[PDB]
RNA sequence: UUUGAAGAAUGAGCCUGCGAGUCAGGGACAUGUCGCGAGGUUAACCCGGGUGGGGUAGCCGCAGCGAAAGCGAGUCUGAAUA
RNA sequence: UCAAACUCCGUGAUAGCUGGUUCUCCCCGAAAUGCAUUUAGGUGCAGCGUCGCAUGUUUCUUGCCGGAGGUAGAGCUACUGGAUGGCCGAUGGGCCCCACAGGGUUACUGACGUCAGCCAAACUCCGAAUGCCGGUAAGUCCAAGAGUGCGGCAGUGAGACGGCGGGGGAUAAGCUCCGUGCGUCGAGAGGGAAACAGCCCAGAUCGCCGGCUAAGGCCCCUAAGCGUGUGCUAAGUGGAAAAGGAUGUGCAGUCGCGAAGACAACUGGUCAAGUGAUUGUGCGCCGAUAAUGUAGCGGGGCUCAAGCACACCGCCGAAGCCGCGGCAGCCAACGUGUUGGCUGGGUAGGGGAGCGUCC
RNA sequence: AGUUUAACUGGGGCGGUUGCCUCCUAAAAUGUAACGGAGGCGCCCAAAGGUUCCCUCAACCUGGACGGCAAUCAGGUGUUGAGUGUAAGUGCACAAGGGAGCUUGACUGCGAGACGGACAUGUCGAGCAGGGACGAAAGUCGGGACUAGUGAUCCGGCACCUCUGAGUGGAAGGGGUGUCGCUCAACGGAUAAAAGGUACCCCGGGGAUAACAGGCUGAUCUUCCCCAAGAGAUCGACGGGAUGGUUUGGCACCUCGAUGUCGGCUCGUCGCAUCCUGGGGCUGGAGCAGGUCCCAAGGGUUGGGCUGUUCGCCCAUUAAAGC
RNA sequence: GUUACGGCGGUCCAUAGCGGCAGGGAAACGCCCGGUCCCAUCCCGAACCCGGAAGCUAAGCCUGCCAGCGCCGAUGAUACUACCCAUCCGGGUGGAAAAGUAGGACACCGCCGAACA
């Protein structure tokens, strides 16, 4: 499975731990969107930042 | 008021946990009692202080129902 | 100047002039650059109408350890190659 | 001119104090904390910035694994304390006998306990979530412009408010003191909240008379809906407030009585369907209440909603994102300067490159 | 005559405090402030240190001359509730708690590795050598169950050394090792040596910082209200819920390169929680007159004695002498 | 290899303990006899030690059975909580107690040695 994930709210004001999940998934703007593998390592990286993102199944 | 007397922080406490790797002599606990008693490979000072006697892995157990601090001699590569 | 002042915290009526990290020292540390290089360099001074030439006294590198006597790629402690 | 005259000189006295300190652009970018201090508005060291060098992902995030706690919660014949529904029950004193020895009766005083119910920052037989230490696999990785060490140059060491957890105070303060990989301001423009450092959205390299959105909005002021569908409100509630008071109303749930004629009205007669008390609820009402002027919707105005609840459909809306063009820093690729990828708010401050003046 | 006369302080002054140790605050690693809440220390022990061996309390029940709740004796129950030199905490019944025998390791040279840390301090430590103690031996012993019982540097004293010795030999003096001398207690210790007044004051800063006024809150004040124990329409205790910034307060955001501090006079303006006049209601209102409660802010609301006064008391009035 | 057996050890040291009922002495384990020898009593051959085995399983010990007291203990649900929504009220994703209940439990394992094959 593939997971498309766009950034929908701005960093600012967000914990050190939510800008650096959102780092690690690798968009840095609003609108920008990524394709990462369903596995359990990117669960728990949208589940960090659930509040900031989009998520869609490909 | 009588009060506004306090001593220092004695910053006590466990130094190694559960796992990791130590050298011979390495402080393991800080402690005033024996809250953690010495188990295999484990001396105890004047203190009451922990500290290994041979290198390798810090694994807590309990011995008759003490809770006792070990090191686990980690094979060589 | 402040946590914070558009101001009810400070100063300034206006213009034109003037008004605040500089110099000395073979000073100290760091970093560029140039010369020479296990060497580098002269000070006072002397001789040149100059900014040039001479001038080895010194200074810094070239062996360290030890309070010191001292020993020396070792040395100090120590009864000890401990 | 006098709690020690005046003049010159020492002298450009000394002020941990106050004020001032003059051209530009590019890159990065704080702190208001800890310890010590004849110390508290100063300073030393550390923490946090920058530049150079060295080292490479060692930093960070997520998953899994190995660890120690004594908080929240809970519990207590598991301890220690306060307790109780406080029961009998000690212990003392009076009363009654009168001995004062011996004694008994309590509105007497009435120990601990305990059938059972309680409480606790300085209680714990228990006991999380987070956080912390280490391991491990990945992620990011033409970037975080990350960590670590050494050296040059610093500034900072009065913070503020908002959210959570606590102490002091009367849990009162726009009070004060701490904790928080909490935020923002400080040092942050733009949009929203009428105005509004600290709230919400969002981090400004420059240009455009292009587009899409965030928060917040769409009757007029004022850009976009006097939008659609189903209901509620009569209070201008909306558009500030409590204990409490109250035949408002919508919905739902009960029960009592009743065509053998129910309630009202006029135990028995006439009469003619509902008639009584609640239960939780969604909105409403009094409570409500100061002194310049409406003044507690931003204004006009709005129930023929432009109010509220629930669904649905659009659009407006920023310096955010996209489109087109210019510039710059870092890095990469190939080259003998082109292209590409990221980045370009900024005070104290660090580094780099320049304009103009005179000799 | 030259100087000194500390700091903290919800502004100052009196007072208290300043170093070390234990618990709570402290938010389950460490650390964390307050003139926050509780306590202790500036020692002691020649054994209460080292070693070897042995033992197990307190409490209750029963039975015993004095003897009793409680001394000493016996039996039973008793797993920790006793005790550990000393606060508290963490421990300790395997004992670290009780007893006995020998003893001085309450050593010398050292010390891999660490903890904690701005630095200075501080803390633990296996193991090696010498020479010992105890023990059959294995082994343990570099003081004490642990964490307080302490003071840097300078200067000087004492003992020892195969150090030095100002021409030489000595000596003096200096040096090393061990150690002694500080309520330097304001305990990181400005000097070996130090108290006060200033309203005669001066200077430079600070609203860090206060005084009067505001901005906020409300211990207190006042205006009410809620239930009704009662006395008997009117008062309403015991408790409970609200306004206001008219009282004293609390905070220090506002100003120290200036915001006049009380009364009085002159002149106002506003609210209504109404003193008179106006309109009502019930009367425990017969009428008069009041009580009491509603609505009502148009106008009005005196002059003097005493005191600086506001406040207040008094004197005459007035429809009334409002807050 | 077997026995109602004796020791020496274990286990996140009670699921094991305590209590009740019913049994045994082959070798062992004990109680037991005595103080002559080593040794001993803060007095006591009680204990320690030594020398023996007349008696006895009444005790210790171990065997079998009892949930009685203790002990262990789920799942679910709830309390609490990290993050995120939410103008308060509350809600969403994840973690997840203590207590209580169902229940478990009158131990299990290892190495030697006795007596028997």
């Amino acid at each position: 499975a593939e997971l498309k994930i766009t950034q929908v709210r701005s960093t600012i004001g967000a914990r050190w731990k939510q800008r650096e999940s959102l780092r690690t998934l690798g968009l840095k703007k609003i609108r920008q969107s990524v394709v990462r593998e369903d596995n359990a390592q990117t669960r728990g990286l949208i589940n960090t930042v659930h509040h900031l993102v989009e998520v869609e199944e490909v | 008021s009588r009060n506004g007397r306090d001593s220092a922080a004695q910053r006590l406490g466990v130094k190694r946990f559960g796992g990791q790797v130590v050298k011979a002599g390495e402080i393991l606990v800080r402690q005033r009692g024996t809250h953690f008693h010495p188990g295999v490979n484990v001396g105890r000072g004047g203190d009451d202080t922990l500290f290994a006697l041979a290198p390798g892995a810090v694994e807590f157990g309990a011995k008759r129902g003490r809770k006792t601090v070990n090191i686990v001699p980690v094979a060589r590569p």
